[PDB]
């Protein structure tokens, strides 16, 4: 019911919804409807936006930037995350080296507009860098002023763990949160093992793609709807999971679950994400949205938390059918 | 081959996660029992107790079983460590044979009531 | 009897007495009478100034940097000394973490027009920002030379002895001072608990609201005079205070200790001043004034201090009956 | 739970505040007594002395009493320790029991000028 939550255990406060611009910022929106989007976002409370190097080869930056530019909100007030790894074509241009954390991250910082983000994360793990090397260039960006606090992402918690007994050892920064992907179809990672380095460690977790890219929305209920994120051109594998073997199962279930959003009162996305904020370990929830329509139902999601009790999560678990073991 | 830092009252131990992860049911060896005495800003668990006796709990691991008390470490004093650390009534058990005693058996009163009552006085 | 006294045990020598600028600043008196009062405090030897981001939504600290700009005082004899906590109604503007802090200060050097404070002080405590963060980043404004050193403001000595462990852990920089309330009747802390960490761990106190905010100078013994704080707008709750049942007791034992001031030869405000530096756990006392004529006279509690015997201070603690407990 | 550190000639030792707060008029259970070893540089107090005994000095302080010599460190050295701690008599006292000692008593001369003087040479 806490509309504001630190960051895991860090003194970042962050809205419990942020809003993510991958596929849509300078991509399948205009730059207008991202600008609408941003600003109903950030009038509604959000203070959280997320972006990466890798989104529309840079462009979902720029929008990003211009946004904020011609708003002119105060830089003060906004959460600005960025995440690094896939930068180009050329060899180096890509992993967590040192080199290229730095140029990455120096790049989105000029295709952003900003002096610096106020997290920057590894999109991914690097099997090929040291973690000393990763973990001290994050430290060094940090100390330049390029950012204020650093994070992984699709990191096991194996890796999370050694880039912060790495950071113990050399008196570096460890890092202060995982974003992870989350929702009704994709829980093991959150539910099992981040939780003990939320409490250990303090790492919190930022989720992402609350519903499964649409796919927990309900509209391919029956069938892939024009204009849809599984219909544009690049997303065949999208379309594919959806009418998939594993694709039916799910809409089958999506129908059973909105049951459970009547009787709760509220739509099935509101549902979906709402659910995504149960625990407490999920610092935020990252949103997508296509058009403000989409972003103000979902915002709704907030209202649904306090419903959520021991009993319906547990019949949602039924329904779901895939708990996992702790 | 994750390394752990224990710290008893200033005194260093390290060893591997799966060292400790041998015996399951042990404090030390439980995550959520150990816990409690994590140091998140040293990365270590610290144990404000006994010294001596700590080198014989961690090789107790170390060597798969093997549970002597230190020759200089009272037994009063060894017996607590070791509940401390939930090591295990087996291995208790198995301590005490060896620190010479095992026994302590014998049955009690006839049962009977009366029949009890008499094996008393007698 | 030494004018100038080291902040702590630091090498920062400050005079005893500061000039501060909350209430008055760009806001109770005009710009030509704070410069008036800061050229009158400078001609005197008086190097130290203080203010804070959140004293008059940063409009006193722009009026300290015209003057400091003005006046054209070279910047090495001065010591600024701004505080941060509290900078905006957005969530992320208030509190003590990485975040907010270089962007406070920031912000802070852009109003005050300079490259640097001596001292940055955290406005109070911060719950919900873990130490280490605090820590690291008083630090790192240090390093950046945004900063000299830094320092706590309505801290517990638990609170600014965590401080200065995680500082020793981490090979950070512990804060030199605690900016706390201290005056006669408000004297737990200050005679308590500050001086085992000044013995200890070297921190001093610069005490604020020497005369309770007017009270202690004697010009309500008969009701709130016009233009005096507890008239002023937004200041309700000073009133409150002064026509309090507490407040009555106060007036009526400020009237015996007038009797001290005259055996002492001095003004009320010069003896309640005068007896805050007493301790040499106290290294400067902050003063408060709405005119010139008040600093003049407040200036004069310097004369004073040699005549605290201990029988003098033991009568006073008699008037008072408020010795706190060693 | 704050910590603290004690340093005696190298050998590092850490416990709990309030481990040490359980015995008051004690040398390291008074903040004004220890006051004087206090190391602001390295946050730790310290001690230039022996180090063998120190294990047992903080264990009394740990197990909240009990006050035993280690069996390698010499009777005479390990008293001078417990004075300089301040442990007390009372403990030391309890403590020379269990050493094995106890008594020391029995009336002085008479008291009656002439009555202790005939009471000596018999
Ligand atoms: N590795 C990483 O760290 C990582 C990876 C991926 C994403 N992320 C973050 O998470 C965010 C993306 O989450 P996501 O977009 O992938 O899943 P969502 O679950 O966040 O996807 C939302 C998309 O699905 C559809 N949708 C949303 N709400 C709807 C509603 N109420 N009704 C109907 N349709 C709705 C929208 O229109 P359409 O169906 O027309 O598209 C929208 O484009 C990104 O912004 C990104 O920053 C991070
Ligand atoms: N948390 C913190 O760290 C903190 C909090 C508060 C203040 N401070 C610092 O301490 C300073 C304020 O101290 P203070 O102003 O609150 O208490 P004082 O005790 O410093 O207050 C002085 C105010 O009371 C009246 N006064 C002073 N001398 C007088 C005299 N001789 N005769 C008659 N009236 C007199 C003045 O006129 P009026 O009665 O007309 O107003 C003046 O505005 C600030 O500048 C600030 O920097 C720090």
């Amino acid at each position: 019911l806490q509309f504001y939550r630190n960051l895991g255990k860090s003194g970042l406060r962050v809205s419990c919804l942020g809003l993510g611009t991958w596929v849509t910022f300078g991509g399948q929106i205009t730059d207008e409807m991202a600008e609408h989007l941003m600003t109903l976002a950030y009038d509604n409370g959000i203070n959280l936006f997320d972006t990466a190097e890798v989104y529309a080869a840079g462009k979902a930056e720029v929008v990003l930037g211009n946004i904020i530019k011609k708003k002119g909100w105060r830089r003060s007030s906004l959460v600005i995350t960025t995440k690094i790894f896939w930068g180009g074509k050329a060899e180096t241009e890509r992993g967590l080296s040192r080199k290229h954390i730095i140029e990455g991250l120096k790049a989105s910082l000029e295709r952003l507009q900003l002096e610096y983000v106020d997290v920057v994360f590894a999109n991914r793990p690097d099997p090929n860098t040291p973690m000393e090397e990763t973990v001290r260039a994050m430290t060094h960006v940090i100390n330049q002023g390029m950012a204020m606090y650093w994070g992984t992402s699709r990191w096991s918690s194996m890796e999370i763990m050694e880039a912060y007994s790495v950071a113990r050892q050399f008196n570096l920064i460890p890092p202060i949160c995982e974003q992870a992907e989350y929702h009704m179809f994709q829980r093991e990672k959150v539910e099992v093992q981040l939780p003990e380095l939320f409490h250990k460690i303090g790492v919190g977790a930022m989720t992402w793609s609350p519903l499964a890219c649409g796919i927990v929305s309900g509209k391919y209920d029956s069938g892939i709807p024009p204009y849809s994120r599984a219909s544009l051109k690049g997303y065949q594998w999208l379309k594919d999971k959806i009418l998939s073997e594993e694709g039916r199962r799910q809409q089958a279930k999506l129908k059973e679950l909105q049951a459970i959003a009547e009787r709760l009162g509220c739509t099935l996305p509101q549902l979906a994400i709402a659910w995504c904020l149960r625990n407490e370990g999920v610092s935020s929830v990252l949103l997508g949205a296509s058009n403000a329509e989409q972003l103000m139902e979902n915002i709704g999601a907030i209202q649904v938390l306090p419903k959520l009790s021991s009993s319906i999560v547990h019949e949602i678990d039924s329904i779901l059918g895939n708990k996992p073991y702790s | 081959s994750e390394r752990v830092v224990i710290n008893i009252s200033g005194l260093r131990f390290e060893t591997q996660l799966k060292t400790l992860a041998q015996f399951p049911e042990t404090l030390l060896g439980d995550p959520k029992k150990r816990m409690r005495y994590f140091d998140p800003l040293r990365n270590e668990y610290f144990f404000d107790r006994n010294r001596p006796s700590f080198d014989a709990i961690l090789y107790y691991y170390q060597s798969g079983g093997r549970l002597r008390r230190p020759v200089n470490v009272p037994l009063d004093i060894f017996s607590e460590e070791i509940r401390f650390y939930e090591l295990g009534e087996e291995a208790m058990e198995m301590f005490r044979e060896d620190e010479g005693y095992i026994k302590e058996e014998e049955r009690p009163l006839p049962e009977n009531e009366f029949q009890r009552q008499v094996w008393l006085l007698f």
